């Protein structure tokens, strides 16, 4: 890849700074975008910039520096909506527009009072079939399991985290992490 | 002290939907370094200074395919200024492009520049603000509105303060050895009977940098311009300039004419006597 | 040569 | 549609002195289109490996071209440039003048 | 605004296909990207103008042509299955200008038609405990045995499509990562109040829309053809 990004992934709780750099081969090139992906979309333009120095645009900073080869863009405040893929575009002459491997940024609930748990769902009262639910636990927190999705119940203003772990052996025992994490009989 | 790069671009179409002929040539000062001719046979860009080839492959890529870019986008200027005019397929049509910039005695930008031209008249062109545009006539007026709604005025302007200032400095840094020169020019002084009552002076200037240059007559010591003859300011074809000025004066008065030499090379402003 | 700003007429 | 008929002047890269190689400049400007025919003469017959410069142009849009070869000037040859554009009904024969 | 199409193709290897791309805004610029996973976007075709095309940085296997302003084609020769990825179209003002991508081609090639399959969902009701603990509901929907991963999944109480208090995972696991063509799987949790799933009037449904074969692709097979269809299971609230 003509153009590198920081790896990711990176995570970020609300309200706090994020940043993302990427650097370039071409030393000529002119224009420079930084883009924003949501999972299963399209991309979509947060900033471009052409010159060196600093460029605000509300909570969103990019900074170019032409003789470093570098492009960064710093995120203020980082809302919910600014979880996505960033991914950086420059341009290396006429229509030859290339693009990173992307940077994924997760940001993360700020759970206020946390109450670790791991439930048993069975697929109806009279199944043996079931899952297991690693729930309500705190954002630093990190046989198939799940990556960890933020859940936002919009009408009571709570947000929690959760993952999900199931088998395929029968009686899958759901307590096979946080030491206060509670698991019910 | 002070420096310039200019870029110009001309595409000429062919009659009967000829696909045309497309040169580009760039300019540090007088100094050309790089060029492209759509008839020659690398269709790339190439070198015409030796401080311009230590630069890498990348640097040769990204100008063909910026510069190719330049001749696509003529290619289609010219179909779509022979709409806006109601001209025919059967004639031959120019589109002339020029942009640079110029940075003074301390390399630090001056001016920018952007013009552009339909059959040797002037069409649309970036005014000095670099932020507003001057339409000739209404076929540019349509341009002005497309160009200013997609922000063609701070793209440009990015380009002419920032990417064309750096890299003329890197250019001005390569080939200081002969871009940072000035050559005085070496003067003489020919004489020429024109018949028995006058007679011809011709005042030469040779292998000065850069063109720029001036050439007065005096008689007695006093400017003079009745009876004089100027020629345009040539090249001679290894990088240096050439002019003459020339004067009728009566015969046997050659001894009462001077030549005053203007030149940024001389270390002293030059007086020719016929000799 | 510009890389940007290079629009049809 | 704005036609300029070019100027034409013929000279030598350097003093020219008989029987010391040089070079033979024909540079034609000032003209529209850039469209141009430009041959060097030696005693009226093409010089055969004539280079020219690349096309380019000033403020006002007028483009300008160096032709240009190799020649000796000598005592019996005579030079010349013969251009030929769109703006001229027969191609104009400029002699060169050794004091030009 | 750009348009391209198909969004969503499972193609045989060695068959020829065509991808649709049309952008009415005048833009000179049109480019053509896949995108992969620790890659990012890679630039197979661009073309700066109409009637001129550009190779970019993976341009084998695909051409392009650019006959006017607002058409820019993207046709796979003869498939391979590292095509398999998601392409995008984009296009801009000139070159070098900020590009606008269309929609997305979700595009699978696979040596055997036969490896493809819908997935199986269940709807796993929630843990009395969690009711108890938090007074809340979570409700997880599992998809598992798909392939390829052409798949979208919604929930929907009473007949209409909810979105607050819903989160699925990002990315299809596969059940066999340790094995080739293996099969992906998917969650989901849809949280509610206890009293709203204690409520036995209201019913909760997922319902997976997986993307199959095309109506003229060549099934030889006893089993049903894997074509496009909506996989969906239930549960009904419920107080003890």
């Amino acid at each position: 890849k003509e153009v590198e990004q920081n790896s990711g992934p990176l995570s970020v709780p609300e309200g706090a700074i994020a940043s993302l750099n990427c650097t370039y081969s071409y030393r000529g090139s002119q224009s420079f975008f930084w883009y924003r992906q949501y999972s299963g979309k399209s991309p979509e333009l947060i900033m471009f910039i052409y010159s060196n120095g600093d460029k605000e645009d509300g909570r969103f900073t990019a900074q170019l520096n032409k003789a470093s080869q570098y492009v960064s863009l710093l995120i203020r405040d980082s809302q919910p909506s600014d979880s996505a893929t960033y991914l950086c575009a420059v341009n290396f002459g006429g229509g030859k527009l290339i693009f990173g491997q992307g940077t994924e940024l997760s940001v993360k609930p700020n759970i206020q009072n946390p109450d670790p748990a791991v439930y048993q769902l069975r697929d109806s009262k009279s199944s043996d079939k079931s899952v297991c639910l690693f729930t309500d636990f705190d954002s630093q927190t990190n046989v198939y399991i799940t990556d960890k999705c933020v859940l936002d119940m919009r009408s009571m203003d709570f947000k929690s985290n959760s993952a999900v772990a199931w088998s395929n052996k029968s009686d899958f025992a759901c307590a096979n992490i946080p030491e206060d994490t509670f698991f019910p009989s | 002290g002070s420096h310039s790069m200019r870029y110009f671009f001309t595409s000429v179409s062919r009659p009967g939907r000829g696909e045309p002929r497309f040169i580009a040539v760039g300019y540090v000062d007088d100094t050309q370094f790089v060029r492209f001719d759509s008839d020659a046979a690398s269709q790339r860009m190439e070198p015409r200074a030796p401080w311009i080839e230590q630069e890498g492959p990348e640097y040769w890529d990204g100008e063909t395919r910026k510069v190719k870019a330049h001749s696509q986008t003529h290619r289609v200027d010219l179909g779509t200024l022979r709409g806006y005019y109601n001209q025919s397929e059967a004639g031959s049509h120019t589109v002339q492009r020029m942009y640079g910039c110029d940075v003074g005695s301390d390399w630090r930008f001056l001016r920018g520049y952007h013009q552009y031209a339909y059959d040797g008249k002037d069409y649309i062109a970036l005014k000095e603000d670099l932020r507003s545009w001057t339409a000739a006539d209404m076929a540019a007026q349509t341009t002005k509105h497309k160009w200013e709604a997609a922000h063609v005025a701070e793209q440009l302007r990015a380009y002419l303060e920032g990417t064309c200032v750096e890299w003329l400095r890197r250019y001005l840094e390569n080939g200081k050895e002969t871009l940072q020169r000035t050559d005085a020019p070496k003067t003489h002084m020919t004489h020429h009977a024109v018949s028995d009552h006058e007679a011809t002076l011709r005042c030469w200037a040779l292998s000065f940098y850069p063109a720029e240059i001036t050439l007065t007559w005096q008689r007695d010591g006093e400017d003079q311009t009745q009876d004089t003859e100027l020629v345009e300011t040539r090249p001679a074809g290894d990088g240096t300039f050439q002019k003459w000025a020339a004067v009728v004066v009566p015969s046997g008065q050659e001894q009462r004419y001077t030549c005053h030499v203007q030149h940024e090379g001389l270390p002293k402003p030059l007086t020719l006597r016929w000799e | 040569a510009a890389g940007i700003g290079i629009l049809t007429v | 549609m704005i036609q300029r008929t070019p100027k034409i002047q013929v000279y030598s890269r350097h003093p020219a002195e008989n029987g010391k190689s040089n070079f033979l400049n024909c540079y034609v400007s000032g003209f529209h289109p850039s469209d141009i025919e430009v041959d060097l003469l030696k005693n009226g017959e093409r010089i055969e490996k004539v280079e020219h410069s690349d096309l380019s142009f000033s403020k006002d849009w007028s483009f300008y071209l160096l032709y240009y070869t190799e020649f000796t000037p000598t005592e019996k040859d005579e030079y010349a440039c013969r251009v030929n554009h769109v703006t001229l009904s027969q191609p104009k024969i400029v002699k060169w003048d050794r004091d030009m | 605004g750009i348009t391209q199409a198909p969004t969503s193709q499972i193609l045989a290897a060695g068959r020829r296909m065509t991808l649709r791309c049309t952008q009415d805004m005048r833009h000179n610029a049109m480019y053509w990207y896949r995108q992969d996973l620790g890659l990012g976007l890679r630039l197979i075709h661009y073309s700066n103008t109409a009637g001129t095309t550009g190779k970019g940085e993976v341009p084998d296997g695909y051409s392009v042509s650019r006959a006017n302003t607002d058409d820019f084609p993207l046709t796979l020769a003869s498939a391979v299955p590292s095509q398999t990825s998601v392409y995008f179209c984009a296009s801009s003002w000139s070159f070098g200008t900020e590009a606008f991508f269309g929609q997305g081609t979700r595009l699978t090639v696979v040596e055997d038609l036969n490896k493809v399959f819908p997935p199986e969902v269940a709807v796993f009701e929630p843990s009395e405990a969690e009711i108890s603990h938090t007074q809340k509901a979570t409700l997880v929907c599992l998809a598992t045995g798909f392939y390829p991963d052409h798949v979208e999944l919604s929930w929907w109480v009473n007949g209409k499509e909810v979105h607050s208090g819903v989160c699925t995972d990002p990315q299809p696991l596969k059940e066999q990562p340790a094995l080739n063509d293996s099969r992906y799987a998917l969650s989901s949790r849809l949280r509610v109040s206890a009293t709203f799933w204690q409520d036995p009037r209201n019913h909760f449904r997922c319902q997976v829309q997986f993307y199959g074969l095309s109506e003229n692709d060549e099934w030889t097979q006893d089993r049903a053809k894997p074509v496009t269809q909506i996989v969906s299971a239930e549960a009904w609230g419920r107080a003890d």
